[PDB]
Formats: structure tokens, C-alpha cells, sequence
DNA sequence: AAAAAAAAAAAAAAAAA
DNA sequence: TTTTTTTTTTTTTTTTT
């Protein structure tokens, strides 16, 4: 069926080439080459976990001999309240090594063992705002003792908890600001995000401003609102029968939020 | 139970043990200890292949342990005729053709072997060991120096 | 005395054919023909004793010729903190040889011998998490050396016993998850129950809505449990001298429950 | 019968040439001519143990005289708990001499005796770390005292019994790291694989994205995995008349994993 | 074939003369003068056997007169869980005697006769941690009847082993500690064990910081390593059609390590 | 022919903060 | 929610006459 073909695909995710994303991946190039520590910081849903994602895949580990890969970028996502165990396991399976039973003391070693002969040249920690602040120790001991960069990424929130450790403020306090959408930015976004995200058999013209201040108002700038907006009315339309996204289908999910 | 072995009318009782206990994958002295806790006679020996009483326990064994049964009671010597008392002197060439010991390697004033015509050895050459298949098997290697016994 | 035949008879046990029942046959004889290892897990008191039990009964043996018994299938259960001593003594006279006195080793050696011979396409172990984790290496092994499926059938439990050995776990991974009854199948097995399980000289009617919410309560979907409130209603109806089951015996029977 | 020519035919094993069997093959090759004593670590289903048996099998016994066959490599699997005595039987065997009754002390000397006179230039001790830590004593004085280099295979779990004992961690640091399948290599495997493996009377296309996609998830690059899922869906498909893999047929599969 | 010549040579082992050997012989010659028992510990892979051979050679047995011929030190290594009847056994037959069948209690009484006789000045027990508790009694019977002194050469679990019992402890308490080697006398090492261990047409020039800086990182101080990394690189760098180890090699196996 | 006797490694448990 | 330790039986083993 056709229209289940289209509802299937657009149900998913894509990665979209932006402004922002290419500045951070440049910025992170020159922390890298230098490798010092410093933090990404910005508001939620302007994309943030996703520019981390794409630089993942722009440098992807390299398998060409029989010895360990060598992983030059590690990226985890630490879950709640995370203790000193709980790091060390998951930058462990991130490089394929599976985690035996033992006491922090033991595979503390053994996650050194593992950082050293792949090349892990930088740790990106996401959610960095979900760590007990006892782990912030084990941390600084990695970024100390061998030479890899260490990213932080967080939110607003993230500068709450840093300022509490002084030791923890003073090596992370370089930094970059991810921001939101303004502007002409947003309107050749929207232009971007009809061509390549959405397919529909007709044309849209979601650039024209009648409907172009409609998404101004749903979004506010924020990608992760522009992605929720356009993505339901394309379902919310095709389900209809129609070919394009109608006004009235803009300004209906818009009335929802 | 056993799985009986190929019979050979000129076998001696040793050999059949052994062919019963290579069959039925465990050692001799193993297959020995264990007929012997089989049966709890308490008379069963281990290494002395010909006792009386045994010869009842023999009997026994072969009408119920067996899924067919075997001749042992044929095999078995009684008194025996010019019984050796010493070590048993074998021939390398039927030990290594037919897996199998002779009842005639038991008697004295059989001292070649009548089917190769060479003589029976009683000791591995240079290692100078002793070497009765009984307790090293019909295999024909020397227990201290794992070498094959040649005539 | 009739009442007393018919006591010894209710106080006994017989197999009920079962949707769930018939499932796991054709289930198990595709992993019999492809020798794949595979895993059964479910609930307790729901079918699968008893189903494992009728699968040995489906094919049976062979005895043709002179040989030994040609045996397909082996089904053990072993006793509690089972070591690999006692795993091979119960393999070995299952399928009717004598073990001897010896040692594990030597022992190794005549499961193997008798597991040959015998086809032996498939081992049925009932209650895996009731065993040394020591002993999965000997189960392993007889799997990888032999053309022989291992199915390892248990509860909710043997999950958390399995992760435990990254080489078990992977070995095991297909699943089959036996359940319990709801909706018309526990409608369409009390019809069941009643006609064959009881031949009480006057019909029931437990089909019946009034009585049939009360089976449903007292149950709860557990075939075990249908199994004892229905049983032991029968001999406590009969005692009275009842020829059926009355409602009040049911509320009386649950409210032990 | 056709149909079951080909049941038996599927339901068994081969060996097919991969990258990771060729790099494997000729790292232990550099080994055996130095005489080095090496580890090798790899993840379960990777197909460790199957690379090495092939090793034995490029590299086979020779005889040129009366004298005992000049066995190159020697290659054993030790039982669960493996003990000194049983170390030394497993050995003499696989050079094909019969161990006689008596004590450690008897056949530690008779296993020397034929160790010698043969080449036996190399020993790989499958599944290492299922052995009591009182044997590795004698693994060392074999690996000191003859010119014979030891390679030690295992899984992860190893490495936590090697680094238990300084003086076997020392000898055996030099490791190579079996992996899993990811990328092309996994596309070009599952060609091979129905290149091969496979040669049902009809083309299954098995590299197309759409089923790849699903070989992929169910598989997650272990070579064990491709092996089971292609294996019994093959065995499957023949069964209901069919004569190729049908997309439901590896849908039907994956579903029990 | 030359290059085989080589690889059969490279292969092979040698003693190479260094500090720490002569320090040792030096110190044990004090010891045999004033019979006097002692210790000797230090770490894996440091060359502590290959010293105790060295002295041994340095004072060969000597034989011009009637009675049997008297060697001055006796060296001799345990099997593992070595018992009383085994230590007495390889003493017995180091002196060239064959021993008879018989109890503990019967060549006990032989190995003191050839104790006898012969001057043996000094013992010298390797790998001393591996020994029967039980069996530390006839070495001190020994060390005490007679004018011997007893080396006891181990690793640092030896010491763990000796203060389990008191009478043995204050025995052996005399110690010389070996040591691994850093800073210049690493370097020259280096620049020794090119000149007379390796035979190469073309000097390879491994003293050079650039290269120095890489056999560091490799060896960490154990001369153990250090032999392996070079000899090895030799045999590879040969094999490829080299005049002289190129530091594409010494980098290729360090990444082994 | 045979057995015994235990040294020692292992595995929850429950208590705090 | 983690960390000892800690105590005990069960055991496989090892030899000795
Ligand atoms: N197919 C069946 N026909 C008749 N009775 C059954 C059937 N299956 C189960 N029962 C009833 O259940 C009882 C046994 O339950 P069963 O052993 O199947 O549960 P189980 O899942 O094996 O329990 P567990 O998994 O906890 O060991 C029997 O007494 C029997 O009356
Ligand atoms: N070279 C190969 N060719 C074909 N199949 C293979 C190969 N290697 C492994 N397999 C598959 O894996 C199974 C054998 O186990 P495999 O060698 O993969 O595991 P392993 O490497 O021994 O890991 P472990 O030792 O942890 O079990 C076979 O059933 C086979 O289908
Ligand atoms: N002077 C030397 N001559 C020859 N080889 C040496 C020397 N120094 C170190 N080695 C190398 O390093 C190793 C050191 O020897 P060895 O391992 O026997 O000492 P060890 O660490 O005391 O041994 P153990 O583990 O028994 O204590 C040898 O295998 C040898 O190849
Ligand atoms: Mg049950
Ligand atoms: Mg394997
Ligand atoms: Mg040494």
C-alpha cells in the first residue's frame, strides 16, 4: 500500500546538513588536534544530540588491520543518577569489550586497558547533567592521565552542577553555545526541510508567508518544533487523501500546542 | 551389560577380559573392579584371571551380564596344563594382526610362536622392561618407554 | 463401592489435548530436524510438564532389531544443585544401561557411547536453572560435539541463571514462550474439562456464565489451577452423594484459594 | 527422496574462506616459526574455534620414514576443571599413543617422550580458561622447556583467569583480537554465504536491502548467528514445497530470536 | 638456504652478560663460603633462572680424583604440588645416580649417601613457591645435618608461601632482591644486545632516541620483553627481505603487546 | 585392593550510612 | 544501594597401608 509505504517512512528520522551542525563539527576538529576539554551548552530541542550524532559518523572507526579497532571518537549517554561502576561499563561495550564480573577497582583498570590502543582521542558525555558528582572525579583522572579530550555536552541546568566542584568549573571552562533558529536562517530551513525531508507528490510551498508565520508562531525557532509540526501534518494530510499539506492542516496541529 | 566381542576360539580368558573392557570403553583392572561390585562375591579377583569359585562366578556372569552370550568358561584354564607362573610371553606379530592373545602363549614348551615361526618375546628390546599384555594391554606398547614391542 | 471407584479415579491425573499442547509438538520437531538449540520458558502451573511428557509419548522408542533401542527422544529432570556426576548417571539410565563405580571422566566417556548408537536427535531438560553453572559446560559439549538439540525448558527464573554465561546465552537464544489461558480458550477448555476430564453421572453445565465467572475468578487463566479447583470439586460433590458439582461446592472450593 | 538429500545435506557443517580465517591463519604462522607464546581473545559465535580447526587442517601430519608421524600442530579442547592428569591424557592421545595405568608423575614423562620425536612445533589449548590454575604449571614448563609455542585460545572471560596468576600474565601478553562482522564485509558474507552455503534450485537474493536489513537485525554481525538463521530457513522453505527463501520465511525466524 | 640459517639461529636463546648477573654470582659465592641459606626474589621476566644456570656453568663439576665426581652446587626446579618423594628423586638423579624402587623413608637415606661424598656446597631451588608445605621439613633436615646452603630462588608469592611457617621464615630470612632494568643501564643494554645477540648485515642503529623511546614503552624494564621484541622484529624484518629491523617493524610488534 | 579426612576456596546475608 | 567478612557445609582429591 502506498500510503502505509509513506506513513512508514515518515514516522522515522533523518539527519539534516544545517548551519549549526557544521559549526560545532569544525569547533570540535580544532578541541580535538589540541585536546582540551570544554563544554557544548544550549537550549532543548535545537538539535543538540543529533550534531554529536552526525560527528560520530563523519570519523568512523577504522578496521583496516587484525588488531583492535581504533576508535578515535567515544560517544555515551550516562543513565540516571550514574555511579562509578556505570561509566566505566558503558565506555566499555562501546568499544565491543564485554565487562566480567568485579568491583569498580578492577575494571576501573581494565576500561584504561581498553582506553589505551584504541585511539579514543575524545569521550563526548551527553546528559552530562545525569552523573553523581562523586563520578566527576573518575572523569577528570581520564581526561588527566591520557591524553583525550572530554566534550560535556548539557543543558542550561549543566552550569548549576559544574559551579558546585571547583576543581570541575576551572579544566571545563571553555565553551560553545548551540542557540535556536531567527531569521532568514529559519525560512531557508523550512525551504531546506520541504525538499529534502519531505517527498509528497505535490509541492507545499511552505516558504510562502501566509502559512510561513504560522510555522513561525508553532515553532518558535526551536528544530526540534519545526520536525514535530511538519512531520504530523504530512501523516495528518496523506491519511486525508491529499497529495500537499493544506493551511488548514498547519493551523490544526498548530491549535494543539 | 556388555557388548559382546568378536570370539576367537583360541583366546585366552586375559585377552577376552580385555576386549570386553576396550569394547565397553573402560580399562581391564577397571572392568575387573567393577564385575567384581557387580557380583559381590568377594572372592573376584582383579588380576588373577583362573580361580575356582570364579569358575561359578564366570557362569554366572556370562548367562546374565551379557546381551549374547559369550564362551568364558571355555576360554578359562582349570588346573591348566604346563602353566607358566612368570610373565606371559607374547608374539608382536598376533598381537598387531588379530588383537587378540593365544591361550597357547600360557604354556610352556610352546617357545616359537607356530604361525610366524619367530620367537616368543618375554621383554621389550633396549628398554629391557617386562612386557606381559595381560597388565600393558593387546596393543603391544611398552608401559616405561612407550615404544612399540618388536620381535 | 462405586463412590470409592470414582474417587481413585478423580484423585488421578490424565492429558487433556490443548491448543498450547499441539503448538510446542510442531515447534519442537522443527528444531528436531534442524538440531538447533533452542529455549522453552513460561509461567508456572501452565501445560508444560505435562506437554513435554506427551512429546516423549508421540515417538517413542524403536526396538526393530538385535540392536539397542533406537531412542529419539531423552527428557530428565535434574535434582537440586545438580553437578556433572549426577547430569550423566541420569542420561545413562534413562536410556536403561547400568552405570558402574568410577569417576566423572571415565564416565564422560560411556554417556558418550550410549548417546551414540541410539539416534538421540534430542534432550529434553526440564528445570535447567536447578543446576551447577559448572555443568553447562558438559551440556555445551555433549551440543557442539553430537548432532543433538538441547531444548532446556524452565520459568521466569532461568533467564537470570543463563545471562550469567555469555557463551551459554548466546547458545540458546530461540525461544518458545508458553502462556496461560484467557477469553474464549478457557470458555472452550472448562466445555473441554467437563467432558472428558469428568464423566460425573449428571452434567454440570460449567460453561455457564453464572458459574464460569467463578472459575475465572478461582483461576486466573492457570490450567494447574483450573485443574485442582474442578478435581477436587468432584470428589467433594460425590462425597455428599451429589451426582454433579453445585454452585455452592465451587464458592466453597475458591474460597480456600 | 530429494527433499530429505537435502535436510541432511543443510542440517550439516562446513568451513568458508573469510578474511578474519586468512589473517588468523597467517599471524599464527608468524608465531609458530618464532616460537612465540601468544593469546587469542575473541567474542562468542565469532568463529574462533572453527578458524583453528582449519589451521590443524592446512597444516597436516607428514611421514616420510618408519619412524612416528611428524605431527606439526597439536590442537585439544580440556573438559570442565580440567586437572593435571587429564591435560597430559588428551595430549598423548591426539599424537595417537595409548595411555597406560599410572600416576602424573608416570605419563608428565611418557607426554615429553612424545612431544619429542614428532615436531609438535605448536600447541593451541581451545577454551583456556576451563582449567584448575594449578595446571598452567605445566603449560609453562612445556612452553620453557621444549621449542613449542602455546597460543591459548578464549573468550573475554580469560583474561580475568590469566591476570590472576603474574607469572603466566607475563608469558602470554602478546594477543590478537578475533571480531565480529559490520559493514560491507557482512553484505559480501551473506553473498558468499548463498554463493556457497546455500544451493537451493532457486535464488533467494539475499544481498537486496530489503532482507538485508532483517539479516542484519537478527544477525548483529555474529558469523554464528548468519550460520543459524539462514541454515533453518533454508531447511524451512524446502519443507512447505517452496524452492527459495521467502521474505516471511526470515521474518518467521528472526521472530523466535 | 641463508635466510633460513638465520631464523634457525634468531630462534634460538643465548646468555648475555649484564650487571645484575654478575652481582648475583657475586653474592652467592659470599653465601657457599659461609654456608649460609638465603633468598633471592624479584619479578617476572627479569632473567632470575637464566642467572642461576650462568653460575652453575661458572663452576663446572670436577672429576680428577677416585671417588664420584664432586659437583659444588646443585640446581634443580619442582614439578607442580611437588611431594617428598619427587624434590629427592631429581636431587638423586642431577648427581648422575639412578634411582631404585623404594618409599620416602629408603632414598631419603640414598640422597643423603650422594649428598655425601660429592662436595655439594650449595642447592639452589627454583620456583620454590610451587613446593608441598609438608616438604619445607626434609629441606631444612637437609640444611641443617649438612654443610649446604639452600638458595630458594622465587617471585614475590614465594614470600606469601614462606611466612606461613615459622621455622621456615626465620631460616631463609637473609634475601637478595633482583631488580628490572631503567635510565642508562637500559640504553646500553640496548646497545649490548645489538652488538652480541644480533648478527644482522646492517646495523639497525636501536640506540637512537627515536626508536629507544618505542623498545621503552614496549619493555617497561623486563628484559624478558626486550628479547622478544627484538628478537622477533629480527626473524619478521628478515623474512621480508631487511638487512636490519626498520622502526615500521619495532612499532608493528610493540602494537602486539 | 580402597576410603577418609579434612584444607581450603566459595557463596549468600544482613547491617549500616 | 553498595562493602566486607564470615561462617559453614558440600565437595573432589590425594595419598597411604
Ligand atoms: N494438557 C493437560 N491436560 C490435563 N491436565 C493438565 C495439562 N497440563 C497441565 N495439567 C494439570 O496441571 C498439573 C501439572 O502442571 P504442569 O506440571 O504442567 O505445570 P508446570 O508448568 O510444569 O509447573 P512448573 O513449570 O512450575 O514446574 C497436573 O496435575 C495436571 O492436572
Ligand atoms: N569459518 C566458518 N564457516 C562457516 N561457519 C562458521 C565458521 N565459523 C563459525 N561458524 C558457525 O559457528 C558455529 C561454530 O561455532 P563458532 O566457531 O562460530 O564459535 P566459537 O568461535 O567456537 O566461539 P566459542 O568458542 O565461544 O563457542 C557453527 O555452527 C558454524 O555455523
Ligand atoms: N641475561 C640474559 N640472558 C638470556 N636471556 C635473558 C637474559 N635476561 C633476560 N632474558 C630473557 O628473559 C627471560 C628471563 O628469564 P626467566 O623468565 O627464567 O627469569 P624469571 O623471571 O626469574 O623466571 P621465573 O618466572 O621462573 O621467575 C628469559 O626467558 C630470557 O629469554
Ligand atoms: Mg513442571
Ligand atoms: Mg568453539
Ligand atoms: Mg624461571
Amino acid at each position: 500500500e502506498w500510503l502505509q509505504a509513506e506513513i512508514a517512512r515518515l514516522k522515522g528520522k533523518s539527519i539534516v546538513p544545517l548551519q549549526q551542525v557544521k559549526t560545532l563539527h569544525d569547533w570540535l576538529d580544532g578541541k580535538r588536534k589540541a585536546r582540551k576539554s570544554c563544554r557544548v551548552v544550549g537550549e532543548s530541542r535545537t538539535g543538540k544530540t543529533v550534531a554529536c550524532d552526525a560527528y560520530r559518523y563523519r570519523h568512523k572507526p577504522q578496521q583496516e588491520a587484525g588488531r583492535p579497532p581504533t576508535v578515535p571518537v567515544v560517544y555515551i549517554r550516562p543513565h540516571q543518577k550514574c555511579g562509578p561502576k556505570d561509566l566505566f561499563k558503558k565506555i566499555t561495550e562501546y568499544l565491543k569489550y564485554r565487562v566480567t564480573k568485579g568491583t569498580v577497582s578492577d575494571f576501573r583498570d581494565r576500561t584504561i586497558e581498553v582506553l589505551k590502543g584504541c585511539g579514543v582521542e575524545m569521550l563526548i558525555i551527553d546528559e552530562a547533567d545525569r552523573l553523581k558528582p562523586e563520578t566527576f572525579a573518575d572523569v577528570r583522572d581520564i581526561a588527566e592521565d591520557l591524553g583525550i579530550a572530554v566534550v560535556l555536552v548539557g543543558t542550561d541546568r549543566l552550569d548549576a552542577v559544574i559551579k558546585r566542584d571547583e576543581q570541575v568549573l576551572e579544566r571545563f571552562r571553555a565553551h560553545l553555545r548551540f542557540g535556536k533558529l531567527s531569521g532568514e536562517d529559519f525560512k531557508n530551513t523550512v525551504e531546506m526541510w520541504e525538499q529534502m525531508v519531505l517527498k509528497l507528490p505535490v509541492s507545499s510551498n511552505l516558504k510562502s508567508k501566509e502559512m510561513l508565520r504560522i510555522l513561525t508562531s508553532a515553532t518558535e525557532g526551536y528544530i526540534g518544533r519545526l520536525d514535530e509540526i511538519l512531520r504530523e501534518a504530512a501523516i495528518r494530510s496523506l491519511s486525508r487523501g491529499l497529495k500537499k499539506i493544506d493551511k488548514a492542516v498547519l493551523q490544526e496541529v498548530a491549535k494543539e500546542y | 551389560w556388555l557388548f559382546l566381542i568378536k570370539p576367537y576360539e583360541g583366546e585366552s580368558l586375559s585377552h577376552f577380559l580385555g576386549r570386553f573392557r576396550r569394547a565397553n570403553h573402560l580399562s581391564a583392572s577397571g572392568l575387573g573392579t567393577l564385575a567384581g561390585i557387580g557380583a559381590i562375591v568377594a572372592r573376584w579377583e582383579r588380576f588373577h584371571f583362573n580361580p575356582r569359585p570364579s569358575q561359578q562366578e564366570l557362569e554366572a556372569i556370562a548367562s546374565v551380564v551379557e546381551v549374547d552370550a559369550q564362551r568364558l568358561a571355555q576360554m578359562l584354564p582349570p588346573a591348566g596344563v604346563g602353566m607358566q607362573h612368570e610373565p606371559i610371553r607374547l608374539c608382536g606379530a598376533c598381537y598387531a594382526e588379530s588383537p587378540c592373545h593365544r591361550i597357547e602363549w600360557q604354556y610352556k614348551s610352546v617357545w616359537k610362536c607356530d604361525r610366524h615361526q619367530l620367537k616368543i618375546l618375554a621383554k621389550c628390546p633396549n628398554c629391557q622392561a617386562p612386557f606381559k599384555m595381560p597388565a600393558l594391554w593387546e596393543d603391544g606398547c611398552c608401559h616405561r618407554c612407550r615404544m612399540p614391542f618388536a620381535e
